[PDB]
């Protein structure tokens, strides 16, 4: 029931399977082991989540599953399929955000001006 | 095949391009116009150039067990900086510039008064 | 992307307020 | 979307130029004012 | 799309700062005249 | 049963051999067709949890997958070499405006 | 040796490989031969107008007669998109514009200020 | 549309400057 949580920031990507929060869980990518294989130390797993960098759209974006110790990947029926066009140091902001930042700029400059004017009597 | 081992990697919708060559060797280095700037260690086979918006260029060479192979050069044009030069924007150029400098002159005229 | 709406009505909105306040005061 | 980018960079250059001219006017204004006061 | 949007945001911010600077300069010129 | 996600040029689809049950997310437009769901346009950031069972030969085994697309056409590339300059010059501008207005009285 | 020179002006592109005082010059793109009983291809002059990015890109060779298009020194990748009448500006351009703007505005403002002062 | 936006911005900016002048005169 508890959906997976995905946080994409810059190029690093963090992937969590919150089904089992009281223990460690390995990870899979179309039943092929990834991360911490004595090589490519950039791509590695965590205690409870995933941590991947230099994300590619062509490769490494498929089906992911979180599985307990000694459990076949087909045991859990809650899979993972995500797509992402990772954009380094590059986030998404919608028009209300820029409107609010402009309004904040106006409010702060006007408040400062009014404060100095009133202070001068 | 044809002493042309270098081959640009295509079919990438993202903002980055790659190149590769078909050669097996250990501790390969790269040449930029023949100078020592490039280096390749183990566990990596395809070298990365950069984004297509950075306008890369120059010569690139790959070699392996064979002797010094035959390089190639690339050129890019994606600018994201080009400006329009049609009559629809130079007129605005001149209007804005003239109006601003006229306002400037009026201000300095009034400033040159009380003293 | 955001296109004109983020840039058109934003500053034209506040400067229009500047004109309105100016007219009333004068 | 190319036309939007071209217009955008044209406007950016316009406004950088206007900032430069406003800066020079501020410079002459403040020089004269600090001289008088 | 990514580069264009920052160009629009930057031009908007620069236009705002231009308006602020012109208000400043008007204020200074008015003060020197008084 | 791994549910396959097919993909056309500008249409995103989910196909499985039984009724697909919505629990959370976005469907786009309501679809009366059975054993198939239409999500929406590629550039729509479709988020959602979709659940459908197994097939006739694969009866009595559920299959739930989460689908997310991060293909953003409203995202902004953040360059630290410009925002710092613009914020510092805005700070200088407001400082000096305060100086000027303070000089007024 | 010397890289192929390209000088894109407007929507028209230019390119040739003049590394020899006297030699035969050709041009190939994925081993095609077109021209000789759109694209401007002469015995020693190559150009192309309306440079569409998608359908006009790839590899280019300029190699004298007498062999296959597999012995020339180097290839050329020319992924280029061009608009109609859009000059591209760079570091030299902006500095000159800024300095000439300073000169013009300072000169005119000084002239009007001095004239107004009487 | 950006052309219209800039034209309107400039016209209204000049109007604002002239009206500031007129107001500050009448004070
Ligand atoms: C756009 C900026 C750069 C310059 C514009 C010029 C402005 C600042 C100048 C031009 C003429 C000036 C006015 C000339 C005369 C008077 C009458 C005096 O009793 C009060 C100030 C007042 C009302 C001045 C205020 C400032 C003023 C309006």
């Amino acid at each position: 029931q508890t959906p997976y949580k995905v946080s994409i920031s810059g190029t690093t990507v963090i992937l969590t399977c919150p089904q089992y929060p009281g223990s460690e869980i390995l990870w899979q990518h179309n039943d092929k082991n990834i991360g911490g294989d004595e090589d490519d130390k950039n791509i590695g797993s965590d205690e409870d989540h995933l941590s991947l960098k230099e994300f590619s759209e062509l490769e490494q974006s498929g089906y992911y599953v979180c599985y307990p110790r000694g459990s076949k990947p087909e045991d859990a029926n809650f899979y993972l399929y995500l797509r992402a066009r990772v954009c380094e140091n590059c986030m998404e902001m919608d028009v209300m955000s820029v409107a609010t930042i402009v309004i904040v700029d106006i409010c702060i400059t006007g408040g400062l001006l009014l404060l100095v004017y009133y202070w001068s009597k | 095949k044809g002493n042309h081992l270098v081959k640009v990697y295509d079919y990438q919708e993202d903002g980055s391009v790659l190149l590769t060559c078909d050669a097996e060797a250990k501790n390969i280095t790269w040449f930029k116009d023949g100078k020592m700037i490039g280096f390749l260690t183990e566990d990596k086979k395809k070298w990365n150039l950069g984004s297509n918006a950075k306008d890369p260029r120059g010569m690139y060479q790959c070699k392996g067990s064979q002797n010094k192979s035959k390089p190639l050069q690339v050129y890019y044009r994606m600018c994201q900086n080009c400006i329009e030069l049609n009559a629809a924007t130079i007129s605005g150029f001149l209007f804005a510039e003239i109006v601003s400098i006229f306002v400037l002159a009026v201000g300095v005229y009034f400033i040159a008064g009380q003293d | 992307g955001l296109l004109d709406p983020k840039l058109c009505y934003l500053l034209d909105g506040i400067l229009f307020i500047y004109g309105v306040i100016l007219t009333a005061l004068f | 979307t190319l036309l939007l980018q071209l217009t955008n960079t044209s406007a950016y250059y316009m406004y950088l130029l206007l900032l430069l001219k406003s800066v020079v006017y501020f410079a002459i204004i403040t020089c004269c004012l600090l001289r008088r006061t | 799309t990514e580069k264009v949007n920052m160009m629009s945001l930057t031009v908007l911010g620069l236009r705002m700062l231009f308006a602020k600077t012109v208000a400043v300069n008007f204020l200074l010129t008015a003060k020197l005249f008084f | 049963f791994k549910i396959p996600i097919e993909e056309l040029e500008d249409r995103v689809f989910v196909n499985c051999n039984t009724s697909i049950t919505w629990v959370e997310g976005t469907v786009g437009t309501l679809l009366s067709d059975i054993t198939r769901l239409d999500l929406g346009k590629r550039i729509l950031d479709p988020r959602g949890i979709y659940r459908c069972n197994g097939t006739d030969i694969y009866k009595d085994k559920e299959s739930t997958v989460q689908v997310h697309y991060r293909m953003c056409q409203s995202c902004v590339e953040l360059d630290p070499a410009t925002v710092a300059g613009i914020i510092v010059t805005d700070v200088i501008a407001t400082l000096l405006l305060a100086l000027g207005v303070f000089c007024f009285a």
